[PDB]
């Protein structure tokens, strides 16, 4: 309900007086709304949108390449211990 | 995209209705005779390999060198496209060759002569195989066509028409008496109807298969088309050309039967009657084995309702890229020609948004059940051929999103913007006239290999087009996707964007188009 | 008693008491042109576009790991 | 690929359901015949036999009223001013109303014998507002599915087909069904119907044919319209579980879960708001698993009803799961839609028909696109 | 003879006196608990080789007899045996029992050891049944049960329902939409061999198959206690070998079709048959055309029907299944 | 990636069509008279061994994704005296049998189409001196890759060429090490008119007219030891067509593609070589080579490896190659693996080619 | 029979007339089949002592199934005869000898379907087949 949003309910930093940098983007302008999530995107939109106030503008625009770049190649570790003791064919203990 | 210019999967239309159900432009409401009065003449083919490869006697190398009969190649509409050796290098263009002058089969028009030529028309129509829009998001109808104003066999720049599109439930009554035609259930022996129904013979039976059986006499006897009568009985009916040895003009001939050019030999090509000779040896060869029926999606059932969307095209001489639905022009200055000689000609790309018809007859709401597609040519003087090189439904994966995006708005259907969602590519893009379709710098087209041969793949882009009244200050237009998609392995999302003015519009001037992204759950709740 | 027919530019699969799990069609080339992981014994509608190519590979997986070959000619 | 057989079936689904594994009907489907557009027109003595008939399949057959349902969502007639004649929540009958097979043209009837006949079949209807795609469709040939080509409910009254109608295919059917004592039929037998085709004369030259239509009941329409109520006769709350063939209890587990963007097994108020207070024990929604709230877990191991539930989907073969085909049926015909829109109703004021009165709460979790539109159509209400 | 018997009980130690569970229920509270029956099942397999070869008379046959009873009860649900309807009566809507026989017969019946041509005579004979009955409201014991009948636990399907609803064993409820039900499945396979000629080797061969189900629902008297039945109705399938071969090597297509033509004459036949055997010759049988039947206006809904068959009977016309079934059978096998 | 490939008809024709030169990194021009020196250098026919050679090769394409689409080949040589031979072999692609099915009552007769490539060519070679031998060959090339429908003619494509080869073998040398033996050879192979795959003459393709120079040494130990190594160069004999521009945006390209298509083969050839404004070193692009050894033991165990360099502007076809070959009394096997090394995906990938020749007749002592 | 049932028109009411103004039957069936099969209808096997062997069959169907649904009868008719000719020359020399053994199998079979009316002349020919195959 904070005035900080629009009045779609998207929260812009780079409209926000009270936050220095913005959303850190110079070039592009971030929002967000309800809590979306990267790592599993079910819907994407791709949409032109105007800022000419008193305009009724007409054009074509084309989207290309839509792409991720610059995996996290960060490798990791794993280490396994195994120890498997039979004592006279009366017992068998195996710890991993 | 589907296929669309197969010259077999059309067959001859009912008459149409123009701007409503309430529109007797061409006589669709007649009950009569006289809604079959405004039929001119029109065939549709292929021109046979024939003609190009082994000359039959009678056609020469002139003949083969108009712009409307020549061999038309892969490598003139398509430079860019790469084809292996060895496989189809030709385009089989679908050509409509329209006589607004002559007479339509089954016309009983006491006074067509000195009748207005413009004012007929020449309609085919089809069953089209997948009939949800909705589901299929089938977004325009696109097709490649021959401008006829400008090689060797150009029409006069007055012979101007238009060429009508419609989408939707048509009418399978061709001839328009409430009865379903079938010719494989005529003969002498069978059962008709008991007071003929004003085109000829019906027959009374219920059909079964729509299959001839292989006895010549019962052929001669059912191959009389679709009025049902052997051109001997036709007089009784079609009282005002009752002299002639066709007076329904519905007489089929064999493009190899006939004299004269190619455009000549293919006039009664389309003709139902006898087009079913039941050997392949003879000089009236058949072009089809199956009886025509007033049934043309199959299912046994000849449909009745008029509820379609209406789309025109304009043909003029001098038609530019922006206007009447045209999205690119490509030039071709010295073709090669069979004579030894050269001419000019161009190919015009359209692009007619489904969503966006210019007529509605009937009642017809949305697209999920669309099952017919007609069209007609009307409106010309004299002969005029019309040349697809490409025809299809094409489809795509990115919806336009309907609803509000901005609360500021709240008017979602209304304010009149034209918003369109196509692609352009290197292979048919490379001539658009605003901006040539160039791949974004660094980026390359894939190659593969088809069979020993180097093969470019197409690079293409997404386009949006906002037209029409324009966007309003803070609203949006915007296409969408269902995806699944996880970005946490990578730290970067990358996207190429281009913006340009349309033709004959205000020019748009930078920072006021936005190009955005919204990814997440939805559009509306959760997004980025 | 596996069959695969194509009459205007629309493949359709025919099995007898065999269900399928996945189809997958390819150009001669060795370019997957089609895949569908939701086989309903169903019509399949592949981009009619394909510069002069006829032949096509039809490849299914059934409900075991059984995969079914097909050389068809797209018309 | 699912249908129920009348709008009687359909809203006596839920009400029917309460109790489950108990069904609150006496209903016995006995015979069923189906009728779908013909493309194959193949003839064969083995496939079941060459019947083939022409057939016109009527919205309205069979209808009666509907104690809380309105009749223009029942019945697509422009006018229902005569057209019943049997109580409101009488079962679905030829009977119900004017168009009854029975009865054609005899004094009041709304249907004159040309619609025995596919070329006057639109003249057959003795009302005005009678579109040829609306009230009724026609068939010319259509063929008889097999046995083996559906399956149904003998006691829900739907049926299932093994082949979806994602197309423009017509859907008709016929049935007898009985309650105790009493029998009731909706359609045209091809025993009880008219002949096929009668002949009068004896020589080609003088002979009239005249070629009789079955009349049926409407399921699937020629075209498409999401407004008629034979739109609600298409069910959407069977779930295909994918490559699933012959699912068994105790190696089947199913869970109801919210992302938003993570799985939860609960849902929660909408900020600002709280669900409806003192609610009844089977439509509690606040700390609610999501099982107990679209009512698929009431039941313990044994199929025994337990106070709320074991916390495992109820697995009863004949209504929540379709064993041979590997089915999970919801309890209700719209489990997300008007059961969580009542499970979170708070007054009168809020119609589920209505998506202008919601509290705020079922304008976040109610689903009604989703079955009074298209999935295409439903995919454009994203955040549901 | 091979007996065997299966039984599963649930503990239900865990509930309350309302379907609540016992938050403090430990997995080893009572181990050794019998439950509550859940499923009882028999099967009595019982195999005969009839040594019929005592008697120097018979001593050829080599029949064999092969008897397969299955019986099972299930216990229903809460939500049936206490059930409750809105008026607040709790009502029992019983358990659900079954039935299953397997009977078969083989007689290989060497003829050896012109009627002595034949050889062998083999026939085989088997006999499929079952019974469904709901609503059956007591419950079994641990060693299993005899309580609607003895026979019925070993496959009697001898009628059980009146004698059940007598003894007060079935539910009382007036509503019950549970269907008592009965399939049976007859197969013969006889097959005789002939050696009439030194070097002629002859097989004859007679198959029968019919397949019979019939479901009903029913009700409870509340007084006297007697079984009503509701709504009852068969279906089933048939097979038999026969022989056309008068009707094989007549000509038949598209244009003549002399089996057809006999088809088309035989109705009237059968027709005027079927109406002696309805009229029974002490009137004149009405016909379509008569004066008390005349055809009607061209406008009257059955003038095309009356016109089509003039003068047949009037409850069997050319369209009539009892009359093209006969003429068609009669027709094809060249029968008068 | 490849900028500019060179477009020829049938260029099948260009694919190694035996397991022993594709061993080799595609290469036979300078090696060692065998079977299959047929495709690659005829004049050592008159070099062979034995009298009468068969062979059988095959080179299955897309092994993961289908079977029956492979080139075959089959070759028959027999030399009559000690200075000439007659050679004639056969290259057939081709898909195997396809039906056309509509569904239409499935037990209704079908039509089986195989659509196919095949060339046949008969070779004689001609010993001049003890030392080098010469061929003439001619070909017959037939294409019929179209299936016939509505629309499409299906018409089979044929042409002819010529083949002139060269062949230099010398005596065993001995040298300090070694007593090893010199190779070279040269084969100009497709000369003939264009191929007309839509039977009109303004749409003509360029046969793929090539050039091959090779040269390899023999090193010789303890007689039952042999180390072949061998150097081969290819260079198409076809017009590279025009690219961005050659000095009105598409009419100057449509112009270039005009002139350059009406060129004629055998001016075609001669415009291959030179066409650029700079030396020696801006050709050496269009100029494809390829390296091989092959280890010989007792005349029956050989053992390959080759490298196989295409430009990455043209084709980019670059790989190594594997090879095995056995001889049991008169039977050879040879069976060869390819690893691409190339950003285009090779249709030879994963594909292990086998051949198989019968030697019979007489046997010729060498010089 | 397919599939015969008992019918519930079939009852104690006075109603005993349908829409076609036919008595109600007990027992009512859509479909009823007629099917006969010479399989074959004659073989000839036999064997020359000069090793020539011919194996000839004619084989027979038809399949009636007649449907009360629409009351139409379809027939499918079947006929087909099959060759087979065997022998073996001795003996061929190309210092070259070997024999040459020679089969033959010639098929040829015809199917048709027909469907029938019964109150007029419409016999409809609805699927066939003519093929023959050396
Ligand atoms: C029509 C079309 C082709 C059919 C022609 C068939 C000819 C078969 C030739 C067999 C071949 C290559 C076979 C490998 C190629 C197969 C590849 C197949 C791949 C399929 C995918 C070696 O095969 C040898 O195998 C030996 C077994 O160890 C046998 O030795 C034999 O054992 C005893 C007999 O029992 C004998 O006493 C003994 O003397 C043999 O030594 C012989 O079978 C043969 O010599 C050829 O080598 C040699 O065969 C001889 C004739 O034998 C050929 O002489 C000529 O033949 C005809 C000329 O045409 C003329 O008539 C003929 O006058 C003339 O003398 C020569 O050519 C010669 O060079």
């Amino acid at each position: 309900n904070s005035s900080k949003r629009d009045v779609n309910g998207i929260y812009y930093p780079d409209n926000d007086p009270d936050l220095e940098g913005g959303d850190g983007d110079g070039k592009l302008t971030l929002g967000i709304k309800g809590n979306p999530n990267f790592g599993l995107v079910r819907n994407l939109m791709v949409g032109v949108k105007s800022r000419a106030d008193h305009k009724d503008i007409k054009g074509e625009v084309w989207f290309n390449e839509l792409r991720l770049a610059d995996l996290e190649n960060k490798g990791g570790m794993a280490a396994i211990l195994n120890v498997d003791t039979n004592m006279a064919d009366f017992a068998t203990v195996s710890a991993t | 995209t589907i296929d669309m210019r197969s010259a077999y999967a059309w067959s001859l239309a009912s008459t149409p209705f123009i701007t409503s159900i309430n529109d007797n432009t061409f006589n669709a409401n007649s009950n009569t005779l006289e809604y079959g009065f405004k039929r001119a003449k029109l065939s549709w083919y292929t021109i046979d390999p024939v003609f190009y490869s082994s000359k039959p006697s009678g056609i020469s190398n002139d003949d083969l060198s108009l712009n409307t009969t020549r061999r038309i190649y892969s490598r003139e509409l398509y430079p860019n496209t790469d084809i292996a050796q060895g496989q189809i290098q030709v385009v089989n263009t679908l050509d409509l060759t329209y006589y607004p002058g002559e007479r339509g089969p089954y016309n009983n028009n006491p006074s067509f002569g000195a009748s207005n030529p413009s004012a007929n028309f020449g309609g085919i129509m089809r069953a089209l195989n997948s009939t949800n829009f909705e589901q299929g998001n089938v977004e325009y109808i696109q097709f490649w066509v021959l401008d006829p104003y400008v090689g060797n066999g150009e029409s006069p720049a007055t012979n101007a028409g238009k060429i009508y599109f419609n989408l939707g439930e048509i009418s399978e009554d061709v001839l328009k008496d409430g009865r379903k035609q079938y010719e494989n259930g005529l003969g002498p022996d069978q059962v008709m109807v008991n007071p003929q129904p004003l085109w000829g013979d019906v027959p009374a039976s219920q059909s079964l298969i729509y299959a001839f059986d292989t006895n010549p006499d019962n052929r001669k006897n059912q191959d009389v088309g679709l009025d049902g009568l052997p051109s001997s009985r036709e007089g009784s009916i079609y009282t005002n050309y009752a002299g002639e040895a066709d007076p329904a003009g519905d007489d089929y001939t064999y493009y190899l039967n006939a004299d004269g050019g190619v455009l000549e030999r293919y006039k009664n090509y389309n003709g139902t009657e006898g087009n079913s000779a039941v050997s392949i040896n003879d000089p009236n060869r058949g072009s089809t084995t199956l009886p025509d029926v007033e049934d043309i999606n199959r299912d046994n059932t000849m449909s009745t309702i008029n509820a379609y969307y209406e789309y025109s095209i304009d043909v003029k001489p001098g038609m530019q890229v922006g206007e009447n639905y045209i999205t690119d022009i490509r030039e071709v200055t010295n073709v090669d020609l069979p004579n030894g000689g050269t001419t000019n000609a161009r190919w015009i790309q359209f692009k007619i948004p489904v969503s966006q018809p210019q007529n509605t007859i009937g009642n017809i709401t949305d697209f999920r059940s669309i099952r017919f597609m007609r069209m007609f040519m009307t409106g010309f003087n004299s002969q005029m051929t019309v040349r697809f090189g490409a025809l299809d439904l094409v489809r795509g994966e990115w919806r336009r999103y309907t609803g509000t995006l901005d609360a500021n708005d709240q008017n979602p259907d209304d304010d009149g913007v034209e918003f369109d969602v196509a692609a352009v590519n290197i292979q048919e893009n490379g001539t658009k006239c605003p901006v040539n379709y160039v791949m974004p710098p660094g980026v390359q087209r894939e190659q593969l290999y088809n069979n020993n041969t180097v093969i470019n793949q197409n690079e293409q882009a997404l386009a949006v087009r906002i037209g029409g009244a324009g966007l309003q200050y803070q609203d949006s237009r915007a296409v969408f996707k269902n995806v699944s998609v996880d970005m946490r392995q990578y730290k970067k999302l990358k996207m190429f964007l281009h913006a340009e003015s349309l033709p004959n519009q205000p020019t748009l001037e930078d920072d006021e188009m936005v190009g955005f992204i919204r990814f997440g759950n939805d559009f509306t709740q959760n997004f980025y | 008693s596996f069959y695969v027919s194509v009459k205007d530019k629309t493949i359709k699969l025919n099995s007898t008491e065999d269900v399928m799990r996945e189809v997958s069609i390819f150009d001669i080339s060795g370019k997957l042109l089609y895949n569908n992981k939701k086989v309903e014994n169903t019509e399949f509608q592949v981009s009619n576009f394909q510069s002069g190519n006829q032949v096509l590979i039809v490849k299914v997986t059934l409900d075991n790991g059984n995969i079914i070959t097909k050389k068809i000619v797209f018309n | 690929r699912h249908f129920f057989l009348s709008q009687y079936f359909r809203n006596k689904y839920d009400v029917s359901l309460k109790n489950y594994p108990f069904i609150d009907s006496r209903v016995q489907i006995t015979r069923l015949e189906v009728w779908v557009t013909n493309k194959q027109n193949r003839v064969t003595t083995t496939g079941g036999g060459n019947n083939l008939r022409n057939i016109i399949a009527l919205q309205d057959l069979g209808e009666a009223q509907v104690s809380g349902v309105p009749d223009n969502e029942v019945v697509v007639i422009s006018s229902t001013a005569g057209f019943f004649n049997n109580p409101i929540d009488s079962p679905t009958s030829n009977t119900n109303n004017k168009y009854d097979p029975a009865t054609i043209g005899q004094a009041g009837s709304f249907l004159n014998s040309n619609i025995r006949e596919i070329v006057t079949a639109k003249s057959g209807f003795n009302n005005t507002n009678v579109s040829e795609a609306t009230d009724y469709s026609v068939l010319e040939n259509a063929r008889k599915l097999t046995t083996n080509e559906y399956t149904f409910n003998p006691q829900l009254g739907y049926i299932s087909l093994q082949q979806r109608l994602a197309n423009d295919e017509i859907l008709a059917v016929a049935f007898e069904y009985t309650v105790g004592g009493k029998v009731y039929q909706v359609g045209e037998f091809g025993s009880d119907g008219v002949d096929a085709t009668v002949v009068t004369g004896n020589n080609s030259s003088n002979q009239a044919i005249i070629t009789q239509s079955l009349v049926l009941k409407m399921l699937k329409s020629n075209l498409t319209n999401v407004k008629n109520p034979v739109w609600n006769l298409m069910m959407k709350n069977v779930y295909q579980i994918p490559q699933a063939y012959q699912i068994k209890q105790d190696d089947f587990r199913l869970n109801i879960l919210y992302t938003d963007p993570s799985p939860i097994n609960y849902i929660t108020p909408v900020q600002g708001s709280s669900f409806p207070p003192n609610p009844a024990p089977d439509s509690k929604v606040e700390q609610t698993p999501l099982l107990n709230v679209f009512n698929l877990d009431r039941l313990n191991y044994n199929n025994d009803p337990q106070a709320g539930g074991d916390g495992f989907f109820d697995y009863i073969p004949g209504v929540t799961v379709d064993v041979q085909n590997g089915r999970v049926i919801f309890t209700t015909k719209e489990p997300f839609g008007e059961l969580i829109f009542n499970k979170l109703q708070t007054g009168a004021g809020e119609s589920y028909n209505d998506p202008t009165t919601y509290n705020a709460n079922q304008q976040k979790y109610v689903f009604r696109n989703m079955y009074r539109n298209t999935q295409a159509g439903a995919l454009q209400d994203s955040d549901k | 003879l091979n007996y065997s018997a299966t039984s599963n009980n649930i503990v239900r130690n865990f509930l309350n006196d309302d379907n609540s569970p016992k938050e403090d229920f430990n997995i080893w509270d009572d181990y050794l608990d019998i439950g509550t029956p859940n499923q009882h099942a028999q099967q009595l397999v019982l195999n005969y080789d009839i040594p019929i070869n005592k008697i120097p008379i018979f001593g050829f046959v080599k029949a064999s007899y092969s008897y397969t009873a299955d019986y099972m009860w299930q216990r229903s649900s809460t939500a049936f045996s206490e059930y409750e309807d809105p008026n607040g009566t709790v009502y029992d809507l019983g358990n659900t029992i079954q039935n299953s026989n397997s009977n078969t017969l083989t007689t290989t019946l060497n003829m050896n050891t012109v009627l002595t041509s034949i050889k062998n005579v083999q026939i085989n004979y088997t006999k499929n049944s079952g019974t469904v009955l709901p609503g059956y409201t007591p419950s079994v014991g641990f060693l299993g049960t005899s309580k609607p009948s003895l026979g019925f636990v070993f496959g009697s399907q001898d009628d059980v329902r009146y004698e059940a609803a007598k003894r007060g064993w079935l539910t009382t409820y007036q509503d019950f939409n549970q269907s008592f039900t009965q399939v049976s499945n007859k197969l013969l396979k006889v097959t005789a061999n002939i050696d009439l000629l030194p070097d002629l080797k002859v097989d004859l061969s007679m198959d029968r198959s019919y397949s019979e189900n019939t479901s009903e629902q029913y009700s409870v008297d509340p007084s006297t206690n007697e079984y009503k039945p509701l709504s009852p109705y068969t279906y089933g399938m048939f097979s038999i070998s026969t022989v056309m071969i008068k009707t094989a090597f007549s000509p038949s297509d598209e244009t003549q079709s002399a089996a057809f033509d006999d088809f088309r004459s035989n109705r009237l036949i059968i027709a005027n048959r079927l109406a002696e055997g309805h009229y029974g010759s002490g009137v004149a049988i009405p016909r379509y055309g008569d004066a008390n039947n005349p055809i009607p206006a061209e406008t009257d809904p059955n003038y095309a029907v009356y016109t089509a068959n003039q003068g047949y009977p009037i409850g069997y016309t050319k369209s009539n299944q009892a009359v093209l079934l006969p003429a068609f059978l009669a027709a094809y096998t060249g029968s008068d | 990636d490849i900028e500019r490939p060179i477009t020829t008809g049938v260029p099948f024709l260009l694919v190694a069509a035996d397991a022993r030169a594709a061993g080799l990194g595609d290469q036979g021009v300078a090696t060692s008279s065998d079977v299959f020196s047929q495709q690659w250098n005829p004049a050592k026919y008159a070099f062979a061994e034995d009298a009468q050679g068969l062979s059988i090769s095959y080179t299955p394409y897309l092994t993961d994704l289908a079977n029956d689409i492979s080139l075959g080949q089959v070759t028959y040589y027999n030399k009559i005296n000690d200075r000439s031979a007659f050679a004639g072999s056969f290259r057939y692609f081709g898909f195997g049998g396809i039906e056309l099915r509509q569904t239409g009552d499935p037990n209704e007769p079908t039509r089986e189409v195989n659509p196919n490539e095949f060339a046949l060519d008969g070779s004689y070679s001609l010993k001049l001196s003890e030392t080098f031998s010469m061929a003439v060959a001619a070909r017959y090339i037939r294409s019929n890759l179209k299936v016939a429908t509505e629309e499409i003619d299906a018409s089979a494509a044929g042409s002819f060429a010529v083949d002139v080869a060269g062949f230099y073998q010398s005596e065993e040398i001995a040298y300090s090490d070694f007593n090893g033996r010199w190779r070279a050879g040269f084969n100009i192979q497709n000369l003939g008119p264009k191929i007309s795959y839509d039977h009109d003459d303004l749409s003509a393709n360029f046969l793929p007219a090539n050039l091959r120079v090779g040269g390899g040494f023999d090193f010789i130990f303890d007689d039952y030891n042999k180390l072949g190594v061998s150097l081969e160069l290819t260079k198409l004999l076809v017009p590279t067509p025009p690219g961005p521009g050659t000095p009105s945006q598409s009419q100057a390209d449509e112009a270039n593609y005009k002139k350059y298509k009406d060129i004629g083969w055998v001016s075609g050839i001669f415009k291959s070589f030179g066409d650029a404004p700079g030396g020696f070193s801006e050709e050496l692009k269009e100029i494809t080579y390829s390296a091989a050894a092959e280890y010989m033991y007792q005349d029956a165990f050989a053992m390959r490896l080759g490298y196989y360099h295409e430009s990455p502007m043209k084709g980019a076809k670059q790989f190594f190659s594997l090879g095995a070959g056995f001889k049991y009394s008169m039977i050879k096997v040879d069976v060869s693996y390819l690893f691409s090394a190339s950003k285009v995906k090779n249709p030879l990938e994963n594909t292990l080619r086998f051949s198989l020749t019968f030697n019979f007749g007489d046997k010729y002592e060498t010089y | 029979i397919n599939q015969f049932r008992s019918n519930f028109d079939y009852n104690s009411s006075p109603k005993v007339q349908d829409v076609n103004t036919n008595f109600y039957n007990e027992i009512i069936m859509s479909n009823v089949n007629l099917v006969e099969q010479f399989s074959p209808l004659i073989r000839m096997d036999f064997e020359l002592k000069s090793s020539l062997r011919v194996l000839s069959e004619i084989k027979k169907d038809r399949a009636l199934s007649m449907s009360f649904d629409n009351n139409l009868l379809t027939e499918v008719k079947g006929m087909e005869y099959i060759i087979g000719l065997g022998y073996r020359f001795k003996d061929v020399i190309f210092i070259i000898k070997s024999d040459i053994n020679i089969k033959a199998d010639f098929s040829l079979r015809n199917n048709e379907t027909l469907v029938r009316y019964l109150d007029y002349d419409n016999n409809q020919l609805a699927a066939g087949q003519n093929i023959w195959s050396l």
